[PDB]
């Protein structure tokens, strides 16, 4: 087990450090620590080996130091480039290496963008069908952390919640749905239904009924 | 010379300039006395780790052949020194079997190998095909050829030269100072014993 | 912590034997190669011989094969060279040189004197250099007829150290030393300053306290 | 047995000049067991260099050893005013079994000062036990090489006179002689005339200093 | 250049088998240590096997000890990774990385300068699954779509009138439901005025299986 902070923020130009802390046969008794630099969808880079020495072509604002049994990679001058997953990684009394949680890195400044909500009733081909989904799409919101709750009239709706990982779009904001699945007698017994999307401490509430 | 001698243990705990440890230099002792109390006794050691004699006991011992082993390393690296251990410097500059019989004495030489600005004469083996057996001694200078192209002697993108050198400035960590290494290996095999204590 | 104390200076007759000890501190005696060099006035080091406490197999120079015998004590830790047949020629300053095995550095004693003769130790008499009447002008004593080395010269108890120049002896024909101790002073305090010589023998137990006037 | 050969017998050379000692074995000798001694006059040897390169305690790095087999180095990067003197090579080991080199005396090159020259008729008491010396004095002068001539009644002298030269002075690099004419009370009072003749470099001519037995 | 390519991913049942296979180039795969490593999809990375050049020293993480076995081919330059008794926690996108310098743990010491793009293994129950493609009818702009419900595997494909309709088209990614099934839904926002005049067709394609379904989308 190798711990790393599972986030960590920071402005630009400022300089924010991640952990990296291992046992006494990892990271603390070798100091063979490396760090990597992973971006959505790419294999990882190499950016740090034997705590303080990097590659060729690395950017010098990466530093590694180890103090007992916890290493430190320290990112200067936080570029907006710089936003990625940090991996550490370390040898092991047993001959392996062993890789650590993972350190989402964000750098901060962005605009907040508020999500764009449209609620779906059910169609009257799927009605037919025996089968309701209430569809809630949630698009152009950043960042891509949003909370999604379901009413049906004003009281809360248990279960048939299936709801995506938010992930982003091509002009680099967020995107997530979430499905209520429903029988047809479900639908038409309240007077309404309810998809409140919460995303950074405000709602959006979008409501569809069975009559109207 | 075939009549009792001193061992020179001289020549390699005080000489001016160790080996570096890819190239560790190795003395064959043989047909003398020595006098372990002036080494066990001895507080400028920081590391004095025996395996299967006892340190105290030097004396009351006799053996075949002592050898000894002498090099720099850095200081986190002492501790590959062992038997069983696994490091760049036991992988690929010198490794103790796990049957070493003998000891491994170290001691802070900040005072004697670094300089202002660095000394790099020391260096070590970054990389080898394959582990080193016990008591392998590997001083290949090839440039190794990890790419493509044929590398025709010179270091370029994939063409890596084998050794590199330390780095030692008189600030360093302690960790990170130079550190002269000596491997006693005390030999007991069915020769006559030679190397005695007194 | 090692430390190489030997016996002090010594004065024989032509034909007797001297034995000078050294004794060493810090217990890499027994484990050590101790040697002994000799070095005549106005001539090199020259090495006698040598031994080891452990085995007591002393080797020995060719020069020094017949006379010289190099013992070891292991219980105190003392050397020791005895030369018989003394002469005239083996006068001369004795080291005791160590090399423990566990080093390659060298440990010396601080010498030992051994003057051989038998012109009896001797005070010196001190006679003036008197500065001559006819910008600066030259004054001494004259140290002659003593024995043995050395003897010291200072000019006002020490007071006056500039300009001094104390030569180095001379044995004589007649087996007695001599030396010269001048100085160089302004001719303007010829006749103001004090001038005086303070030779001390210390073999003969001799301090003469002489004053240097002008003529 | 194993030789060793020092060279040059004397180097002359100048404040901050480097100066290169040479010392040769008959044999090869372990590296480990050579050692270099600096020796000033009236003092014990001073151990330089111990295992070929090492320096011992208080050394200044301008000294440094090197060589190996039977060629060996002492180099001196930088002269100072306290490094001329005299230096040893030494072949030991862990067995009874030592040699040293003859040794190389190391002196200044010659800036030019003459000797400044005294007589000193002998003393009265002296002259009462029956000896008589007479001590001609050349001060503070350089290059050492100097001439020193006794004339009784101009009558060239040899055989009476002895010499004595101090070491090199630590503040002005300069020597200093004294010479020593020894004359039986009878023979000293045959003559009148008593001089000394001085030739050195630092002299257009050869100076003489003089004295009439019995003039004040 | 180096180069490490993996092939051989796909899906699996659960207890099933499956084979990899990383394909090395540019250098002298004969004397250098090849590694595996998985990544769990939006998650952190976990070492799994190494080799040696000549494959005399062999290691593996306890998570897959005695389930996985590597091995090697020098001359093919090629490694192996052996796959099964598979769990759902074996599903992963799986990597093949070495170092720059030869050395079974050179790795370690110097870090994983090269990997591979790696190649993804899905561990589900799963044959394949047609998708059910509901319209979702509009209620200046105006915004419909149309739901594609209930499918497997990844991926679907939707278009709007056969392509020609690319401005203000968004395809949303899709839910891996509790039943193990993926969800999704493509919507276009379009003027109001044009509700009665233009017609819109949303275009699904389920390679898997063979699903192509046009279902056009207009106001109640
Ligand atoms: C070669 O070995 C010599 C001798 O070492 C001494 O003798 C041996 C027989 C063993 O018994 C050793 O345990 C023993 O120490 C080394 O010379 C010694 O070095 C040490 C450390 O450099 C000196 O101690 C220092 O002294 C200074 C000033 O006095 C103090 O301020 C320090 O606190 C420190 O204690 C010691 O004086 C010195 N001894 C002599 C006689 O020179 C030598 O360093 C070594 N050389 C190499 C290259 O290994």
């Amino acid at each position: 087990v190798v711990t790393q902070p599972a986030s960590v923020s920071g402005s630009p130009g400022q300089s924010i450090t991640i952990s990296c802390t291992g046992t006494s046969s990892d990271v603390g008794g070798y100091n063979y620590v490396s760090w990597y630099q992973q971006y959505p969808g790419k294999a990882p880079k190499v950016i740090i080996f034997e705590v303080g020495n990097r590659p060729s072509g690395v950017s010098n604002r990466f530093s590694g130091s180890k103090s007992g049994n916890t290493a430190s990679l320290t990112i200067s001058g936080l570029q907006a480039e710089d936003e990625a997953d940090y991996y550490c990684s370390s040898y092991t009394s047993t001959s392996t290496g062993v890789f650590g949680t993972g350190t989402k890195v964000t750098v901060l400044g962005q605009p907040k963008a508020n999500p764009t909500v449209t609620l779906f009733p059910p169609s009257s081909e799927e009605l037919q069908a025996n089968k309701a989904t209430l569809v809630c799409l949630i698009s152009d919101f950043y960042p891509g952390a949003v909370t999604v709750a379901w009413k049906a009239d004003s009281s809360p709706v248990k279960a048939g919640v299936e709801t995506t990982t938010p992930s982003k779009q091509s002009n680099n904001k967020y995107a997530a749905s979430s499905y209520l699945s429903l029988t047809p007698e479900q639908w038409k017994s309240h007077r309404s239904y309810s998809c409140q999307v919460t995303h950074e401490g405000s709602t959006v509430e979008k409501t569809v009924a069975p009559t109207e | 010379h075939h009549h009792t001698n001193l061992c020179p243990f001289g020549e390699v705990f005080n000489a001016t300039r160790f080996a570096s440890v890819y190239a560790w230099n190795r003395k064959r002792i043989s047909n003398c006395v020595a006098d372990y109390s002036v080494l066990y006794n001895s507080a400028s050691f920081s590391t004095f780790k025996c395996y299967g004699v006892s340190p105290t006991k030097l004396n009351d011992l006799c053996f075949t052949n002592v050898y000894a082993d002498s090099f720099v390393i850095r200081g986190d690296e002492v501790r590959q020194i062992a038997p069983g251990q696994t490091g760049k410097i036991a992988d690929y500059n010198y490794k103790l079997p796990d049957d070493f019989t003998g000891c491994v004495i170290a001691w802070n030489s900040n005072n004697l190998d670094s300089k202002v600005g660095g000394n790099y004469n020391y260096r070590y083996r970054l990389f080898r095909k394959s582990n080193l057996k016990p008591f392998e001694r590997d001083i290949s200078t090839e440039i190794y050829q990890a790419g493509s192209k044929p590398c025709n002697g010179v270091e370029g993108f994939n063409c890596y030269f084998p050794l590199q050198s330390y780095g030692f400035q008189p600030t360093n960590g302690v960790g990170y100072q130079p550190y002269r290494v000596v491997v006693l290996s005390f030999e007991l095999l069915h020769a006559p014993a030679t190397v005695c204590g007194k | 912590e090692v430390q190489l104390v030997q016996s002090g200076a010594e004065v024989k007759k032509p034909g007797s034997s001297v034995k000078v000890s050294c004794k060493a501190s810090g217990g890499t005696f027994s484990s050590s190669v101790i040697s002994w060099v000799r070095q005549a006035p106005g001539q090199g080091l020259e090495w006698m011989g040598g031994i080891i406490p452990l085995f007591g197999s002393a080797n020995y120079a060719q020069k020094f094969q017949g006379r010289v015998t190099i013992t070891a004590d292991e219980s105190t830790s003392t050397a020791y060279m005895e030369m018989t047949s003394l002469r005239s020629e083996d006068t001369a300053v004795y080291y005791c040189a160590k090399v423990s095995q566990w080093a390659l550095i060298l440990f010396w004693g601080q010498g030992t004197l051994v003057t051989v003769s038998s012109a009896s130790t001797k005070g010196p008499s001190v006679f003036p250099l008197a500065p001559s009447s006819k910008g600066t002008a030259a004054l001494g004593c004259l140290v002659k007829d003593y024995f043995p080395e050395p003897v010291t010269v200072s000019w006002n108890s020490g007071a006056l150290t500039s300009g001094v120049h104390t030569f180095p002896a001379v044995l004589q024909s007649s087996g007695l030393y001599s030396l010269s101790s001048v100085v160089t002073v302004p001719s303007s305090s010829l006749g103001t300053q004090t001038y005086i010589c303070n030779v001390n023998h210390k073999p003969s137990n001799t301090k003469v306290d002489k004053k240097v006037e002008p003529k | 047995a194993i030789r060793m050969t020092q060279s040059p017998g004397t180097l002359s050379l100048s404040p901050g000049e480097r100066a290169t000692l040479s010392c040769r074995a008959s044999q090869s000798v372990s590296s480990s067991y050579l050692a270099w001694y600096q020796q000033k006059p009236g003092q014990a040897p001073r151990l330089l260099i111990y295992g070929a390169s090492s320096r011992a305690t208080g050394i200044p790095d301008r000294f440094s050893g090197s060589g190996s087999g039977t060629d060996f180095t002492l180099t001196i990067s930088r002269l100072e005013p306290e490094d001329f003197a005299v230096y040893y090579c030494q072949q030991y080991g862990t067995s009874p079994s030592w040699t040293f080199g003859q040794g190389t005396k190391v002196e200044i090159k010659r800036t030019v000062a003459a000797p400044s020259v005294f007589i000193f008729p002998p003393s009265d008491e002296q002259l009462k036990s029956g000896t008589a010396s007479v001590v001609c004095l050349l001060n503070n002068f350089y290059p050492r090489e100097a001439k020193v001539q006794w004339k009784v009644d101009n009558a060239l002298q040899s055989g009476n006179s002895q010499e004595s030269v101090t070491e090199q002075d630590s503040k002005d690099s300069t020597y200093s002689l004294s010479s020593t004419l020894t004359l039986s009370k009878a023979d000293y009072e045959k003559h009148k005339v008593y001089a000394c003749e001085v030739t050195h470099q630092g002299l257009s001519s050869p100076v003489t200093k003089s004295f009439n037995r019995g003039e004040c | 250049e180096v180069q490490l390519l993996e092939s051989g991913g796909g899906l699996v049942q659960p207890g099933r088998s499956l084979r990899l296979s990383c394909a090395a180039s540019g250098f002298t795969f004969d004397d250098y240590a090849i590694h595996w490593v998985r990544q769990v999809p939006g998650k952190g990375l976990e070492w799994v096997s190494g080799i040696s050049w000549n494959s005399d020293t062999i290691d593996y993480a306890d998570s897959v000890k005695g389930r996985f076995t590597i091995s090697r081919d020098n001359a093919e330059n090629s490694l192996y990774l052996q796959m099964n008794s598979l769990r759902g926690e074996d599903t992963a996108l799986y990597y093949c990385a070495k170092s720059s310098f030869p050395g079974y743990s050179s790795g370690w010491y110097y870090g994983l300068d090269v990997w591979g793009q790696g190649t993804t293994v899905t561990v589900s129950s799963a044959s394949t699954k047609g998708p059910s493609v509901f319209p979702l009818a509009p209620s200046g702009t105006a915004a419909l779509g149309c739901l594609v419900k209930d499918y497997f595997p990844e991926p679907v494909t939707v278009s709007w009138n056969s392509g020609a309709l690319t401005s203000g088209v968004h395809t949303f990614p899709a839910v891996l439901q509790s039943s193990g099934l993926y969800s999704l839904s493509s919507v276009v926002t379009v003027p109001s005025s044009s509700l009665g005049t233009q017609t819109y067709i949303c275009n699904v394609n389920h390679k898997p299986s063979n699903t192509k379904v046009d279902k056009r989308v207009e106001p109640k």
